Formats: C-alpha cells, structure tokens, sequence
C-alpha cells in the first residue's frame, strides 16, 4: 500500500488487511484445529509474527499500520484464549531492511541507527528460531526488536522527508547547471567544438560460423596421445 | 549603423539612428567591430536555485561575495564589444557593466560587475542565458 | 550514543579464502560473551522485550544477553534446524523471506514455501536455490 491516505482507504486496503491480519489468524485458528484433531501437546508452532515499530508514523500506506498493529493482540491472547499450548508467538519488531528509500539509508546511518540488507535480517530472524529462543518462546510469548536503535529516532517522517529533499534538490541543481553550463558552452564555442568530441559507434553485424573444430599444433596434440600410437592404427578402419 | 546623439542645453532631445548599405564584396574583419550596448534585463530571485545559477555563473563578480540576492531585482547596464574574425566567429568578445540592485526606496546602486572577457566566440553566454 | 538512556578473531577471508574453509569445522569456543560486553544503560541495536505487570514491554538485558549469545554462537559455530517443519510464506525472490529459506534450507529443515504468482520463472528459481542451499 503506496500513497493510500485515511480518505482512499478502498478495495485493495482491505484485501491487504486481510492478507496481513484476518487469513493468518485464521492460518493459526487452523493450525490449532488440526494440532488439536490428533492430539498434539509436546510440539507448539513458533509462529514469527512480523511487527513493524511504525504505527501510523510515515501515513499513506492505507491499513498497513493496523494489519501490524492489530498482530500486537495475540501476545495477550495467548492466556486467554485455551490455544497456548499448540502455537508459541515471536513477534519481531522489524527495522529497516533495503532492497524507494534505498537512496537516504546511508544518511540515516549518520544518526547512529542501523540499516539491515536482507541477509543480515534474515539471519537475526534465524536467530528467534535457535533453540535457546524456541525454549525460550514455550514459556512466554517473546518480544524481539530487530530495529537497530531507530525508535530513538523523534518524528522520524520529517527527517526522512528532509534527506529526500535534500538529496532531490542536489541531484536537480547538479543537473540544471550540468545542462546550462554545456548550452552556454555550445553557444560560445559553436556546435563544431563538441561535433568532432560525438564520436561514431559500430554497432555488431551477425556473422553466423560454421564453427569447424579447432586444429590445435601438432607439439600439443602429440602429449594427449601416448607414443605408441603413431603409426599403429589402420587408418582405414 | 551609427549612432547620432543631438543635445540641447546639454540635455539629449533626439536620437538619429542611420544603417548605411556599401554593395560589394568587403572582407575587412580586421577593422570590423561590434560596440552595440545590450538592453538591461531585471532577474526576479524567487527561488533558491536561481542565486544558485547567478554564483555558478563566472562573469557575476560582486563588490561584497556575501550579499544577498534573495526576494532582489537585479539590473545590468551591460555593453558588449565584439572584435571580428570571419562573419560568424568573434576573435575576441568583451560583454561588461555594473550590476545593480532596485532598494526598497527604488533607488538603483551598483553591488557586482559583469566582467566577460573570451576569444574566438561564435555568440555570447549572457545572451543565451537571457534568451531563456 | 542514540541508543544511551538515563574481542578480535584472526581470519583470511578476501585474502585466503582456503585456511578459512580449513577452518570451518573447527567448533569455534567462546570464551567471552559479546552479551557481557553490552554496554552499561545502553540498549543494544538488537534486543528483546520483557512485559512489564502494568502492560507495557520493556527491554530485559537478561533475555537479549541470551538471544545475542545465541546469535555469536550462529555467526561462529553455525546453527541448525534439523527436525524443523516450517511454513513461509511471501518469501518470493528479492524478499525478506527468500533470504530466511535460503537460511533454513542451509539448516537442513523440511520447509513449504507458499507462492502467489506460481509459474515457470518461480519454480526454476526455488530449483536453483534448493540444488545452491538445500
């Protein structure tokens, strides 16, 4: 959900919310039901629910604030509700992970905040699947903040809203001077100045070989036989 | 084309703009010459990158390289003397004047230079600059 | 310093990648916890929460000192999941969940990954990432 505002929450938000809330409790629900139907009791599934530490925070990602947000409940409802002994919750807070805003993600390291590439997160993620985490889970539903410190982070949409500005407003000057330094130097020196500087480029032509084998010297073919072999054979046969 | 500036009373009161034609075939760019003295243009700086184009323009010299030029209109009372090499190539292209600045009182005084000085030339920067 | 409230290994990795592969059998001990060498009111980048009575999850040192603990132990030893049948889901290439199969399947565990737009280009890539990691 891209630039879904309170007012544009429509058709796609809602089958969004129920991707990412309504089917994985039913996914859980079911897992239980059939736990439950052949009497599981000594293996509960660790379930990672993927929390976000933005709640309503950047805007405009329709119901992806509440679809994370609501996941929150299931830590309380472990207790109340009798499933506890089939399902284990490990909610992870998730931080930044790149690869939109890729661009900016060095300028927030500047803030003492860490960025994950995909494989440094999967790999904390596999972390809560370890199976001290797992023993751990079995007692108690586990909190695991994999945010690197961004939280600490005061209003951070306007601060990411500043970088983006910042480096939008670079790469636009950069270029309006880029262009309208090269016009006024076409202008000065003619287009005959930069005209020999256009260089020709010679674009392939498909020459389809007949690819005979390579013939390789007589020195280098004579180590791959033994010596024997010379003169020995019926070359008729 | 020549300029004829008739005074009264040491004040001007007419000007007698004249472009004489010789027929023929004169290739006589070493005397040839160009001393038009250029319209003033005013530059409104509104936005932030159009002090940013001004400063990444070498021929903008300013008397204080401080000076603030934001929410200013500037004046320059530039001239241009073109030297010839063929009728298109400039052998040398001297474009200067005094920048100015309208006050608030909407008094003009002079706050930067436009110093352009260059070789063989085939137009002038400031022109297309303006042009655009 | 944001973070703040109020061990060096020899390797040959991009040098001799050979006497580090030598080394990779070799149970690395820790001695030292990283867990240990947490500093003193300031929250690691990578913690845990314990709930609070009142309703409200805080950080416990003692909960993130035991999963950092683990962690070292995954980075330098190497962690399995043998005897693991997982479901993951939206882990389609490029995708945090990609990289998490890529992990288990490294593990050694059963894994069913769910995909949302099955077809040849999918398939081939599970193929190649299960013959890689499997």
């Amino acid at each position: 959900e891209q630039g879904i505002e309170l007012e544009h929450i429509d058709s796609k938000s809602e089958f969004a919310h129920r991707i990412m809330l309504t089917n994985i409790l039913r996914m859980m629900g079911c897992v239980k039901k059939q736990k439950s139907a052949r009497g599981i009791e000594t293996r509960p599934a660790q379930v990672i629910l993927p929390m976000s530490p933005n709640h309503g925070t950047f805007g405009g990602d329709g119901m992806y604030s509440e679809s994370k947000l609501s996941l929150e409940t299931l830590f309380n409802r472990w207790h109340s509700e009798s499933w506890a002994n089939q399902l284990t919750v490990c909610g992870a807070i998730i931080g930044w992970t790149r690869g939109a805003n890729n661009i900016i993600a060095e300028g927030i390291e500047k803030m003492g905040v860490r960025t994950f590439s995909q494989k440094e997160m999967a790999f904390n993620l596999l972390g809560l699947l370890t199976p001290e985490v797992v023993e751990l889970c079995q007692k108690s539903p586990v909190m695991a903040d994999l945010n690197g410190g961004l939280q600490f982070v005061p209003e951070l949409k306007e601060f990411t809203a500043k970088l983006r500005k910042e480096l939008v407003e670079t790469s636009e000057v950069r270029k309006a001077v880029s262009i309208e330094t090269a016009l006024e130097h076409k202008v000065v020196n003619g287009n005959s100045a930069d005209a020999a500087y256009a260089q020709v480029e010679i674009q392939p032509r498909a020459n389809i070989q007949l690819d005979f084998p390579e013939l390789k010297p007589y020195k280098q073919v004579k180590q791959i036989a033994p010596a024997e072999l010379e003169g020995l054979l019926d070359l008729e046969r | 084309d020549v300029v004829g500036t008739l005074s009264r009373n040491g004040k001007p009161v007419m000007e007698v703009t004249s472009s004489f034609f010789y027929r023929g075939n004169y290739t006589d760019f070493e005397n040839t010459f160009q001393k038009t003295v250029e319209p003033v243009y005013q530059m409104h700086i509104k936005t932030s990158k159009d002090i940013a184009v001004l400063r990444s323009k070498e021929w903008f010299q300013l008397d204080d390289e401080d000076f603030d030029l934001l929410n200013k209109t500037l004046t320059f009372e530039t001239e241009t003397e073109v030297t010839f090499k063929n009728a298109n190539i400039f052998s040398s292209v001297k474009c200067f004047g005094p920048i100015k600045v309208e006050l608030p009182t909407k008094e003009t005084v002079e706050i930067g230079i436009v110093d352009y000085e260059a070789g063989a030339s085939h137009g002038n920067p400031v022109v297309d600059f303006l042009k655009r | 310093p944001i973070t703040k409230e109020s061990m060096d290994v020899e390797d040959a990795l991009d040098k001799d990648s050979t006497k580090e592969v030598a080394s990779l059998p070799n149970k690395s001990t820790i001695s030292k916890t990283v867990s240990s060498t947490i500093p003193r009111e300031t929250i690691p980048f990578l913690h845990l929460r314990k709930k609070t009575p009142a309703g409200d999850w805080k950080y416990d040192r003692q909960l993130s000192s035991l999963f950092l603990d683990g962690l070292e132990k995954a980075a330098f030893n190497g962690v399995t999941f043998k005897d693991k049948y997982v479901l993951i889901t939206g882990a389609g290439k490029g995708s945090i969940g990609a990289e998490v199969l890529q992990g288990l399947l490294q593990g050694g565990a059963k894994v069913v990954v769910t995909t949302s737009r099955f077809s040849k280009q999918v398939t081939d890539y599970y193929q190649s990432i299960y013959a890689k990691y499997g």
